[PDB]
DNA sequence: ACTCTCGATG
RNA sequence: AUCGAGAG
C-alpha cells in the first residue's frame, strides 16, 4: 500500500462547503508566486521560485519534496497563493454578488427594510437559506431609497465582467461595500460566520493549485496561471510606472478576463479564450461536468482492476449460475488468499 | 486465389481437377454441368467447390516482383 | 496447408510408426517420410506446380508408402501452385502417421453413403 | 397551395470534391494574395507553402477550412478510404 | 445534487451558502469511497 | 439413427465478418494507471481496465452489496490516503512521515490531525474546488 | 444509387440569350393587366420575364437537349398549372438516366424511341469489344 | 489461442487412466465407468451390445460435454452378476462380431472384378 | 446454436473453410533537429539505453530491423530507434513492440527514405486467422 | 445496465477456447443474445465481498 | 546486410551509412531479404 | 467533379478575384503529379509510389503575373485528367502495380 | 440529454 | 486532447 502513519484512521462524517478567505488563502499557502516562468531558467532542468516550486511538489521521480520528503507517491499537494493587483470578480458568484448589491444599498451597508416593514417580517422569518434570500431578494430589489445614509440605489445591470449604475462600478469599491454589511446582516441572506462571507466571493488573492492537478507530459492549466501571472505583472508594470487612464483599466480587465476564465470557460461571453494550438482550453468547470467529468466520470463510476471482457456464447451443458471462463482470463484474474492451515497444500501446489 | 485441393464438406480431392474442367468449357465447348458430372463431382458440394471457385491466381502473377 | 491436404500413399503405413512414439528426436526414416519440392518459372509461359513434382528423399526401406496418389489423366495430379518468369518455390516436407481425428487432411475416405429402411417400415422419420 | 417540402430532395444539393476544394482553394488564394500584398508594401519570393500546406491539411485531418476550430465542417469532410472489401 | 445535471453551479451555490452534507446519501459516501448505508451497510457490526 | 423432422439443408453464400474473438478477449489484474487521476487506463490496446459505469453502481446498490460498491470503488480503482486537519478540515497538512511531524501552516496545528481513505479522484475534485475558491471541508464526527 | 450522378454545372448565359432571342419578353417589360396568361420563366432562381406560348419553348429547348446543343445535365421543368418555367443549370443536382417515351409511332402507339436495333447495336459494340452510351444520349 | 491440443481427443494425459470404474451408490449392483478419450463411436456400441444381455436391467452412456473427449457409462445387473463381465461379454461379443464381418467382407471382395 | 449462434463443421475448416489472411503494418521514421540530432536505426543493448522494452530485441539485426520471415508472438520487438538526449546510459529507447494480443510472421519489410530525406520504414506482419468459436458470421 | 438482474453473480468453470459460455435460461435477465454479444466479468478480494456475492 | 529494390530485380548489399537509392534504377524503394535461418509450418 | 474543378473552377479562382495594385494573374498551368526530392531532384510520382512512401500524390500550380511562378501544389484525384492512370491500359496498371 | 473497438490528426 | 468509422 503505502506507509504506517502515527494518525489515527476516520472516516468523514461531514462536508461543510464554504467560501476561501483571502486571509485563509495566503496562511495556507507555502510558496509565493511571482515568476510566470514554469520550470527551465536559462537552460537548466530545475525549479525557478515563481511557479511550479517545489516545494509545492518536486516533479522528477525524486525523493525529496518540501522537506517532508515522502517521494511524489505519499506526498499528495501542497497549495500556493497569487496575489492580484486589484481584486477581481469570481465568476461563479457573478449573479449572486449582483443580487447582494440589490438587496444592500451603496456606500452604507444596510438593509433596506427591517421589522418595522410588515412583509419583511415574513421573508425574514424563513429558516431556509435559499428561500429567505429568494423571498428577499424580490422584496428588496424595488427599493430606491433607503441607520440612515439615504441615497438613491442605482439600478445595476451585467455587462461583459463588470457591473454598471444608473442614477460602472468598481470591484474594489464592491469590495468596500461587502466588507461593510457586518454579521447581522450576513445571517438575515444565507451566508455564514467564519465559513461563507460576500467580502470573500470577490477574489483578492487566489490559491494556486499544485503539480499533482496540472501535471507535465505543459498542462492547460499551467499555461492559463501563466496568463494570469503575465495580466498581473503587465497591470503592476503599468501602475507602478507609467500609468495612463485608458490604458491600466485595459489590463485590470484583462486580469479579469483571465481569472474569469480560468474557472469557467464557457461564459455567455464569446471570447473564449483560445490557446496557442487553436483549442478552446480546459478550465477547471470543464473538468468536472459530465459526461465526461471528474464527478460522474471518476467518481460515481470508474475503470477497474480484476475485470475481464469477452464475446458470449451458449452452453446447454453448463448449470444456470455457472459461467464458462476462458482459460487465459483464469491465468490473467487473480484472487488473493491468506496462508492457512486449511489451505497452506493447495495454496504451496498453485504457487 | 487457387483451386482448393480438396472439397470442404465431405474430401474429396478436386485440386487436380481444375484445369481439365477449363478444357471441359473450352474445348469440348461443353456446359458447366455436364463438364463437372464427367469429372466425377456427383454430390452438390464438391459440384459448388469447383463451380462456385474463382481463380484469382491468374490475376496475380500479372506483376513482376 | 495445400501440401497437408495432398493425398500420399498410406498402404504400408501400419508398418510405419508415429513420431510421437519413436525413440528419435524429431523424426527418422522409422516415422516419418520426408520429400522435396523445388519449382522455378523456365518458360514465358506460366509455370504450374503439381504434386507429381514431389520427390521422396527419406530411405522408405521397402515400404510401399510416401507416394503422393495421382488420379489425374494426364498424370500430374493435384495442383499446388503456379509460378511467373521468374518465381522460385524451393521446400521440404516432413510427413508422419496421423489421424483424422487430429486433422481432416489424414482423412482416407470421402462421403460414405449410408441408408437403412427405404420404406421408413420402422418409421424412424414423420415425413 | 400548402407549405413547402423542406425534405424534397430536388430543392437540396450535393457538393462533392468539385465545389469544396474550389472554396477551400478560394480561401488559400486569397490568403495568399493577401500576403503577397504584404510582402509587396513591404518594399519573386512568394509563399507556395500556403497552397500546398493547407489544401494537405485539410485532405488529410478532414476539417474543412484550414486551421480554425470555429468551421461547422469538424464532420470529418475527407475520410480514409475503407478497403476491407471491393464493395467496401 | 452536483452528481446529476447541474455539477459546479450547484457547488459554488452549495459553497456561498455554506451548506452542511451529512454524508448518508449514496452517491456522497460512493465520492468518497466509504461502506455507504446501503443495505449490509446499514448497520454496524460489533462484539459482545 | 434416422431424424424424425426432415431438414431444411442446402448451399447458402455466408461471409465471414471482421469480429473474432482474439481481437476483443480482455483481461486485465492490476495493471497501469493513468496520471492525473491514478485510475486504470482506456482501452484493450493499453491493457487497460472496465468502466464501472453508473447503471453498474446502480445495480449494486440495488442489491445491497456496499462492500462489494466500495471494493470496486476502492481497491480495484484508486484508494489513496490523506491527511485532514483536525481545525479548518482541509488537506493543507504537511504530514512529515518517518519523523511523526505532523504541521498544519495556517492553524498551528501538530497533535490534532485526521487520516482518512478516500479515492484519488475526490482528492483530486476536492483540490480542484480548493483552487476554484471553495472549501470542502473534512470533519470526521457528527 | 447505382445509376445516379451529381449536375457537373454549367453556363445559364447562352440559354438566356436563346430565351430573349426566342419570344421571351424581358422583366423589365412586363405587364401583368394585359398578360395575366402568361408563363414567367425562371433560370437559376431567377426570374428573366415571362412568355406566352410555352408549349413551342418547352419543346423546343427538350429538343435541344435531346440532340445535344443543350447540356443534357442541365434540367427543365415545365408547370402548367403554375404557368411556371424553371430552368436549372445548377451544380450539385443529383439526376438519374431514364429512357424517352414519344408517341411518334405512326404504325403503332406510344412506344420507347429506342428500338432493338439499337441494343444489337450495344451488344455489337461490348461483343467487339462504336456505339456507346454517349451515342445513346446524343 | 484458448483452443486445445487435438490430440488431446485420443491421447490421454498425465495420469488420466482409460477407464474409471466407480460404485453407483443410486441403486443397488450399479456402476458408473468413465471411459477418457472416447466419444459416441465406443459409447453407443458398446451401451447397444449390452442391452442384448438378458441380465442387464440398465446400461446407458452420455457425454457430459463435447469440448471434451470422454463418456460416462452406468450399468446395472441382476444380483450375482458382476457388470464387468458384462461389459466384457459385450466387448468380446462386438470383436467376434467384427472379425466375422471381416471375413465375409473379404471373401465376398475377392469375387469381384472392377 | 441458439440465440443467434451456430455449428461449424470443424472437418471442413480443416480443408481451409473460411481461412483468412491478416497482414499488419508498423510504420516508424527516424526524427530530426534544428542542430543535426537524428535518431538512428540500431540494435541497442541493455547498458548503452535508457528504459528499453521488456520484450527482447534477439530477432533484430544489424540495421535493427526483423528479417522477413522470422516468426513473431508477444511483446518482441519490430523495429530497434534510439533517441541521444562521456556518460554511462547516452540513448533513450524508441523500440516498437509487436502488439501485445498478436503473433504471426514477419512478411515483409520496407526501407524507405521520405520526402524530407528522413530514413523511415514500413514492417508488415503476417498471420492466418483459422475461423474458432466465437468468430462472426 | 439496466435493471439488477443485469449484475449476476456466477460459479466459474474454466472452459477452453475464447468466449464467455453461459445457460440459455439466463439469456432473458441479461437480454443477450450471441451475435456478436460481449459481457464483462468481476472479480471479489475479499472473503466478505465474495460473500455478499454469492449470498446476495 | 543486403536488400532488394520494389520495380527492379536486383541485390544490393549496402547496408548502413547507405540507404537510398538503388543499383542502375533511380527509385528509392527498397525491401530488406528473406531470412537464413529457416521456418516450419505445421501443414494443417 | 474533380475535372470540372481542375479544367474550369481554378482558373476562375484565380483570375476573376485576384488583381494587385500592378501584378494581374494570367492563365493556370497544371502539370503532373511530381516530387521534388530531398536530393533536389524533381521527378514524376507515381500513386504506388506515393503510398509506399508516404508522399501526396499532387501536381503543381503555374501562374503567369504581369506588371512562370509557382504557386503551390494540389493534390490530384486518382483516375482523373491530369493522373498517369486515365490513359493507362490494364498492362500498365500491372506494371505500375496498380490493380485494374 | 449505456458499455465497448479501432483508426486518424495535432 | 479532439475527430472519424464500427460493435451489442
Ligand atoms: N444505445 C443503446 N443503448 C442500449 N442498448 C443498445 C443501444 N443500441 C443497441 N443496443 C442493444 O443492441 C440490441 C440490438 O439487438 P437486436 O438484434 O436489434 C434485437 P431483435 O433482433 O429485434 O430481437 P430478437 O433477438 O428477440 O429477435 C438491443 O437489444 C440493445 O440492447
Ligand atoms: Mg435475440
Ligand atoms: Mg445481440
Ligand atoms: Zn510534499
Ligand atoms: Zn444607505
Ligand atoms: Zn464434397
Ligand atoms: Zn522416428
Ligand atoms: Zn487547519
Ligand atoms: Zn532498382
Amino acid at each position: 500500500g503505502q506507509q504506517y502513519s502515527s494518525a489515527p484512521l476516520r472516516t468523514v462524517k461531514e462536508v461543510q462547503f464554504g467560501l476561501f478567505s483571502p486571509e485563509e488563502v495566503r496562511a495556507i499557502s507555502v510558496a509565493k508566486i511571482r515568476f510566470p516562468e514554469t520550470m527551465d531558467e536559462t537552460q537548466t532542468r530545475a525549479k525557478i521560485g515563481g511557479l511550479n516550486d517545489p516545494r509545492l511538489g518536486s516533479i522528477d521521480r525524486n525523493l525529496k519534496c518540501q522537506t517532508c520528503q515522502e517521494g511524489m507517491n505519499e506526498c499528495p499537494g501542497h497549495f500556493g497563493h497569487i496575489d492580484l493587483a486589484k481584486p477581481v470578480f469570481h465568476v461563479g458568484f457573478i449573479a449572486k454578488i449582483k443580487k447582494v448589491c440589490e438587496c444592500v444599498c451603496m456606500h452604507c451597508g444596510k438593509l433596506l427594510l427591517d421589522e418595522h416593514n410588515e412583509l419583511m417580517r415574513q421573508a425574514l422569518a424563513i429558516k431556509d437559506s435559499k428561500k429567505r434570500f429568494a423571498a428577499i431578494w424580490t422584496l428588496c430589489k424595488t427599493k430606491m431609497v433607503c441607520g440612515g445614509c439615504g441615497n438613491t440605489q442605482p439600478t445595476i445591470r451585467k455587462d461583459g465582467l463588470k457591473l454598471v449604475g444608473s442614477w460602472v462600478l468598481s470591484t474594489e469599491e464592491i469590495l468596500n461595500i461587502f466588507k461593510h454589511i457586518s454579521v447581522k446582516d450576513f445571517t438575515s441572506l444565507g451566508f455564514n460566520e467564519v465559513f461563507s462571507r460576500p467580502e470573500w466571493m470577490i477574489l483578492t488573492c487566489l490559491p494556486v493549485p499544485p503539480p499533482p492537478v496540472r501535471p507535465s507530459i505543459e498542462d492547460d492549466l499551467t499555461f492559463k496561471l501563466a496568463d494570469i501571472l503575465k495580466a498581473n505583472i503587465s497591470l503592476e508594470t503599468l501602475e507602478h510606472n507609467g500609468a495612463p487612464h485608458h490604458a491600466i483599466e485595459e489590463a485590470e480587465s484583462l486580469l479579469q478576463f483571465h481569472v474569469a476564465t480560468y474557472m469557467d470557460n464557457d461564459i455567455a461571453g464569446q471570447p473564449q479564450a483560445l490557446q496557442k494550438s487553436g483549442r478552446p482550453v480546459k478550465s477547471i468547470r470543464a473538468r468536472l461536468k459530465g459526461k465526461e467529468g471528474r464527478i460522474r466520470g471518476n467518481l460515481m463510476g470508474k475503470r477497474v482492476d480484476f475485470s475481464a471482457r469477452t464475446v458470449i456464447s451458449g452452453d446447454p451443458n453448463l448449470e444456470l449460475d455457472q459461467v464458462g471462463v476462458p482459460k487465459s482470463i483464469a491465468k490473467t484474474l487473480t484472487y488473493p488468499e491468506v496462508v492457512t492451515p486449511y489451505n497452506i497444500d493447495r495454496l504451496t501446489q498453485l504457487v | 486465389m487457387i483451386v482448393p485441393v480438396r472439397c470442404f464438406s465431405c474430401g474429396k480431392v478436386v485440386g487436380d481437377k481444375w484445369e481439365s474442367y477449363l478444357n471441359l468449357l473450352q474445348e469440348d465447348e461443353l456446359d458447366e454441368g455436364t463438364a463437372l458430372s464427367r469429372l466425377g463431382l456427383k454430390r452438390y458440394c464438391c459440384r459448388r467447390m469447383i463451380l462456385t471457385h474463382v481463380d484469382l491466381i491468374e490475376k496475380f502473377l500479372r506483376y513482376n516482383p | 496447408h495445400r501440401l497437408g491436404l495432398i493425398p500420399l500413399q498410406s498402404m504400408d503405413i501400419e508398418q510405419l510408426e508415429y513420431s510421437r512414439d519413436c525413440f528419435c528426436e524429431d523424426h527418422c526414416d522409422k516415422c516419418s517420410v520426408v520429400l522435396t519440392l523445388q519449382a522455378f518459372g523456365e518458360s514465358e509461359s506460366t509455370t504450374n506446380v503439381y504434386s507429381k513434382d514431389l520427390v521422396i528423399v527419406s530411405n522408405l526401406m521397402g515400404r510401399n508408402i510416401g507416394h503422393p496418389i495421382i488420379q489425374d489423366k494426364e498424370g500430374n495430379g493435384v495442383l499446388i501452385c503456379k509460378l511467373r518468369k521468374g518465381q522460385e518455390l524451393k521446400l521440404t516436407c516432413v510427413a508422419k502417421k496421423g489421424i483424422a481425428k487430429e486433422h481432416a487432411k489424414w482423412g482416407p475416405a470421402a462421403a460414405i453413403e449410408f441408408e437403412y429402411d427405404p420404406w421408413n417400415k420402422l418409421k424412424h422419420t414423420d415425413y | 397551395k400548402d407549405q413547402d417540402d423542406r425534405d424534397h430532395f430536388g430543392k437540396k444539393r450535393l457538393d462533392l470534391a468539385g465545389p469544396l476544394l474550389a472554396q477551400l482553394f478560394k480561401t488559400l488564394f486569397k490568403k495568399l494574395t493577401k500576403d503577397i500584398f504584404r510582402y509587396m508594401q513591404r518594399t519573386l519570393a512568394i509563399n507556395a507553402k500556403t497552397i500546398t500546406s493547407g489544401l494537405k491539411y485539410a485532405l488529410a485531418t478532414g476539417n474543412w477550412g484550414e486551421q480554425k476550430k470555429a468551421m461547422s465542417s469538424r464532420a470529418g469532410v475527407s475520410q480514409v478510404l475503407n478497403r476491407y472489401t471491393y464493395s467496401s | 445534487r452536483c452528481s446529476f445535471e447541474e455539477t459546479v453551479e450547484i457547488l459554488f451555490e452549495a459553497g456561498a451558502s455554506a451548506e452542511l452534507d451529512d454524508c448518508r446519501g449514496v452517491s456522497e459516501n460512493v465520492i468518497l469511497g466509504q461502506m455507504a448505508p446501503i443495505g449490509t451497510g446499514a448497520f454496524d457490526v460489533m462484539i459482545d | 439413427k434416422k431424424l424424425m423432422a426432415q431438414i431444411f439443408f442446402g448451399p447458402t453464400y455466408y461471409q465471414r465478418l471482421r469480429h473474432m474473438v482474439d481481437d476483443k478477449i480482455h483481461a486485465r489484474a492490476r495493471g497501469p494507471m493513468q496520471v492525473l487521476t491514478r485510475q486504470p487506463v482506456e482501452g484493450r490496446s493499453r491493457d487497460g481496465g472496465l468502466r464501472f459505469g453508473e447503471m453498474e453502481r446502480d445495480c449494486m446498490i440495488a442489491h445491497g452489496a456496499a462492500s462489494f460498491l466500495k471494493e470496486r470503488l476502492m481497491e480495484a480503482s484508486d484508494a489513496f490516503r490523506v491527511h485532514i486537519c483536525g481545525i479548518c478540515g482541509l488537506m493543507t497538512v504537511i504530514a512529515k512521515l518517518n519523523h511523526n511531524q505532523f504541521e498544519c501552516k495556517g492553524c498551528d496545528n501538530k497533535i490534532d490531525i485526521y487520516q482518512i481513505h478516500i479515492p484519488y479522484a475526490a482528492k483530486l475534485l476536492f483540490q480542484e474546488l480548493m483552487a476554484m475558491n471553495i472549501t470542502p471541508r473534512l470533519y470526521t464526527d457528527r | 444509387s447505382l445509376m445516379s450522378c451529381i449536375s457537373v454545372g454549367t453556363d445559364p448565359m447562352p440559354i438566356i440569350t436563346f430565351l430573349s432571342e426566342w419570344g421571351m419578353e424581358p422583366l423589365e417589360d412586363y405587364v401583368p393587366h394585359q398578360s395575366p396568361d402568361a408563363t414567367r420563366v425562371f433560370v437559376n432562381g431567377v426570374w428573366h420575364g415571362v412568355h406566352r406560348n410555352p408549349a413551342r419553348l418547352m419543346e423546343t429547348l427538350r429538343t435541344l437537349r435531346r440532340k445535344g446543343d443543350i447540356n443534357p445535365e442541365v434540367s427543365m421543368i415545365r408547370d402548367i398549372r403554375e404557368k411556371e418555367l424553371k430552368i436549372f443549370t445548377d451544380a450539385g443536382r443529383v439526376y438519374r438516366p431514364l429512357f424517352i417515351v414519344e408517341d411518334d409511332e405512326s404504325l403503332g402507339h406510344k412506344e420507347l424511341k429506342v428500338r432493338k436495333g439499337h441494343i444489337a447495336k450495344l451488344m455489337a459494340t461490348e461483343y467487339q469489344d462504336e456505339y456507346t452510351w454517349s451515342s445513346l444520349l446524343n | 489461442m484458448n483452443a486445445p491440443d487435438r490430440f488431446e481427443l485420443f491421447l490421454l494425459g498425465e495420469g488420466e487412466s482409460k477407464l474409471k470404474i466407480d460404485p453407483d451408490t443410486k441403486a443397488p449392483n450399479a456402476v458408473v465407468i468413465t471411459f477418457e478419450k472416447e466419444d459416441h463411436t465406443l459409447g453407443n456400441l458398446i451401451r447397444a451390445e449390452l442391452l442384448n444381455d438378458r441380465k442387464v436391467l440398465f446400461a446407458a452412456y452420455k457425454v457430459e460435454h463435447p469440448f471434451f473427449a470422454r463418456f460416462k457409462l452406468r450399468i446395472q445387473t441382476t444380483e450375482g452378476y458382476d457388470p464387468k463381465d458384462a461389459l466384457k461379454n459385450a466387448c468380446n461379443s462386438i470383436i467376434n462380431k467384427l472379425g466375422a464381418l471381416k471375413t465375409n467382407f473379404e471373401t465376398e471382395w475377392n469375387l469381384q472384378t472392377l | 446454436n441458439q440465440e443467434d449462434s451456430m455449428i461449424m463443421n470443424q472437418s471442413s475448416i480443416d480443408r481451409g473453410l473460411f481461412r483468412s489472411l491478416f497482414f499488419r503494418s508498423y510504420m516508424d521514421q527516424e526524427k530530426k533537429y534544428g542542430m543535426s540530432i537524428t535518431e538512428t536505426f540500431e540494435k541497442p543493448q541493455r547498458t548503452n539505453t535508457l528504459r528499453m522494452k521488456h520484450g527482447t530485441y534477439d530477432k533484430l539485426d544489424d540495421d535493427g530491423l526483423i528479417a522477413p520471415g522470422v516468426r513473431v508472438s508477444g511483446e518482441d520487438v519490430i523495429i530497434g530507434k534510439t533517441t541521444p538526449i562521456t556518460a554511462y546510459h547516452s540513448k533513450r529507447d524508441a523500440s516498437t513492440p509487436l502488439r501485445s494480443t498478436e503473433n504471426g510472421i514477419v512478411d515483409q519489410v520496407l526501407v524507405t527514405t521520405n520526402q524530407d530525406g528522413l530514413k523511415f520504414v514500413k514492417v508488415r506482419v503476417r498471420t492466418t486467422k483459422i475461423p474458432q468459436i466465437g468468430d462472426k458470421f | 445496465s439496466l435493471h439488477k438482474m443485469s449484475m449476476m453473480a456466477h460459479r466459474v468453470k474454466v472452459i477452453p477456447y475464447s468466449t464467455f459460455r453461459l445457460n440459455l435460461s439466463v439469456t432473458s435477465p441479461y437480454n443477450a443474445d450471441f451475435d456478436g454479444d460481449e459481457m464483462n466479468l468481476h472479480v471479489p478480494q475479499s472473503e466478505e465481498t465474495r460473500a455478499e456475492l454469492s449470498q446476495l | 546486410l543486403k536488400y532488394i529494390c520494389a520495380e527492379c530485380s536486383s541485390k544490393l548489399s549496402l547496408s548502413r551509412t547507405d540507404a537510398v537509392r538503388c543499383k542502375d534504377c533511380g527509385h528509392r524503394i527498397l525491401l530488406k531479404a528473406r531470412t537464413k535461418r529457416l521456418v516450419q509450418f505445421e501443414a494443417r | 467533379s474533380f475535372n470540372q474543378f481542375v479544367d474550369y473552377t481554378l482558373q476562375d479562382i484565380i483570375c476573376e478575384d485576384s488583381t494587385l495594385i500592378e501584378i494581374s494573374f494570367g492563365k493556370i498551368y497544371v502539370t503532373k503529379p511530381m516530387v521534388n526530392e530531398s536530393d533536389g531532384v524533381t521527378h514524376a510520382l507515381y500513386p504506388q509510389e506515393a503510398r509506399l512512401r508516404n508522399l501526396t500524390y499532387s501536381s503543381g500550380l503555374f501562374v503567369d503575373v504581369k506588371k512562370k511562378v509557382f504557386i503551390g501544389r494540389l493534390p490530384i484525384m486518382l483516375r482523373s485528367k491530369n493522373c498517369y492512370l486515365s490513359e493507362a491500359t490494364e498492362s500498365d496498371l500491372y506494371k505500375l502495380k496498380e490493380c485494374p
